[PDB]
């Protein structure tokens, strides 16, 4: 999971 | 403020290809010079400008069989159908002309672009 | 010896979400405490272990309406349906418990994992 | 396009  | 799962789109496509391989919920047959290919209308529309136009038509959206132009090569179509469900294109010296012609007819702009580039490098 | 188009899976998912937003070729309604959500069975199966089991069942595969357990929160379902079609999860302090419970019921393992991690960080 |  990432900060888009 | 959303978070994003990097592999989600790839995992979705992998599962859609697993459904295609087991013939689960396929809703159309694409006929290419007597060869038949089963697929999901939504995936075909998501990948091709031609299928997008066909299945948004109020009459054609209900067809279970679509016949392609007799000039379309079944091997070229098969390679492109595989690309639609996997992101992988089996582009070879012996098939590049048939793949490019099929991608132009199917309106798959990124495939047409890489075929033009690979052809230009060989000249 | 295939070549691969990096953005293909993301572009496919983006187009599938465009079809959902315009209600094109949606083939099922998911009912959650009287709230109704239209979707594509194939996308639901590709994202959820629960929908995969439901739509591979020889009787349920033909249903146009699926009713979820009354304990399922419609907002939690809506956030997860958005994630299925976009890879983006709107996870907030006020919805994390409902999102985790819905993801556990829908069998969306990666969502359950990030909810457990975000909850553990707050304790 | 890349070599996968
Ligand atoms: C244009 S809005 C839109 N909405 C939904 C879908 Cl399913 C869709 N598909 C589609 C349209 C055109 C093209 C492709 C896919 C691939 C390509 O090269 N051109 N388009
Ligand atoms: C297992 S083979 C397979 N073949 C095709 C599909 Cl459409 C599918 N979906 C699915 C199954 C289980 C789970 C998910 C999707 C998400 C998750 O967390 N668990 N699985
Ligand atoms: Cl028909
Ligand atoms: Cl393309
Ligand atoms: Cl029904
Ligand atoms: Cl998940």
């Amino acid at each position: 999971w990432v900060i888009p | 403020s959303c978070i994003q799962f990097t592999r989600h789109a790839s995992d979705v496509l992998l599962n859609l290809n697993r459904l295609r391989s087991r013939d689960i919920l396929t809703d159309v047959v694409i006929v290419v010079s007597r060869e038949q290919f089963r697929a999901h209308k939504t995936v075909l529309m998501a990948c091709s400008g031609l299928f997008y136009s066909i299945f948004t038509d109020q009459l054609k959206c209900n067809l279970s069989v679509i016949n392609l132009d007799p000039e379309i090569n079944p091997e070229g179509f098969c390679i492109l159908l595989d690309f639609m469900y996997t992101s992988r294109l089996n582009l070879r010296e012996g098939n590049i002309m048939a793949v490019m012609a099929t991608a132009m007819y199917l309106q798959m702009e990124h495939v047409v672009d890489t075929c033009r580039k690979f052809i230009k490098a060989s000249e």
